[PDB]
């Protein structure tokens, strides 16, 4: 699914898979897709902030876009790389 | 003492107060942004921590 | 040089006086609590530092 | 134990263990409890202010209550998080 | 425009002109002070800077 | 050495080593003295004051006494603090 987080939360446990907690800064949201399992895709921007930085599992850098808006990286269906994609390609 | 003198004085505190301060809003807003690319970057560190005790991702 | 002016002066000398400076007490305390802040950080990179040497914490 | 330190000063060395010296700022109270070794906890209390901040070995970020004298945190027994506790959780 | 007012008037700015100002050498000693401090934290962190192209202090 | 330093200047250059270039501030002198290379110690002292700050590389604060003519810390040869002597410990 599509399970954002903000603060301290829990991400994943679908099919009784353990769950991690991931505990953020103070206000930042951050956006999370897993997808079958394979592959991930993040997401991450401030509540009173200008960028919404993303990644994938496949990529090696952090890129953003100055929109704030920009929807989330969705699980790439195998090695398939998001920089370079309409949403993205701000490199960092 | 003077009459003279604190008018001269009205005048610079009125001078000295109109000093144009730095724009904060930005200075804040860099800090932000740099919490939300650390956050990032835990999130990605802690997803392949987790991709090592099991053989699959979250969900 | 006139009694109309000096006392028109001392008038305006208590009107000067009375502004309203900003409270410091809160101002220093916001300086001590990044101390303390800064201290607690500190002491955790310092205790994550003695953890490399051995493989316990002190105590 | 509860050795606290203040200035400068030294923490642990029981079982005569190697012990490390912690010199905090000017008048910064620090209150620490190692346990048997595998964790510790931490807490700041400036003289004249008005936060304890605090923290642990489990915890992944700073925890502040606006009391300054609500304790110190204990060694948790074993990944256990203080954040979330009736005298924390205030999160920052 | 009688001597008995320019009398008081007189009197008057004798009175305001004894007034107690603060002291300054004092003052200027404090940004003294905090200029020195800035200086040698400056100096500390510009230290730690050459020791990152190579690896030794200066000398 | 012991070359200090006012205004602009610059900073040693003993064996073909490179020599980094400090500049002070207005009318602040600074005594340094590197050493062999392993460490440094630093000293501060306004023209018009009333205080001598002072550090070295292995200490963690800077401190100072009130005389203005207490010479100037050297390089201490091994992990040697500086706070705690008689020439200084008027910890900050």
């Amino acid at each position: 699914a599509s399970k954002d987080v903000t603060g301290s939360g829990e991400i994943g446990g679908s099919n009784s898979t353990p769950k991690l907690a991931i505990q953020t800064s103070n206000q930042v949201t951050l956006t999370y897709d897993g997808g079958t399992g394979h592959t991930y895709g993040i997401a991450t921007l401030h509540a009173k902030g200008t960028r919404k930085y993303a990644s994938t599992s496949n990529d090696t850098k952090i890129y953003y876009n100055d929109n704030t808006a920009t929807a989330a990286p969705s699980a790439p269906v195998g090695t398939a790389t998001i920089g370079g994609s309409t949403n993205w390609k701000n490199a960092l | 003492f003077t009459l003279i003198e604190l008018l001269i004085v009205v005048a610079i505190i009125g001078i000295l107060a109109a000093i144009a301060i730095p724009q904060f809003a930005a200075y804040r807003q860099k800090a932000f942004n740099s919490a939300a690319e650390s956050d990032l970057k835990n999130t990605k560190t802690n997803l392949e921590s987790y991709y090592s005790e099991h053989q699959f991702y979250p969900n």
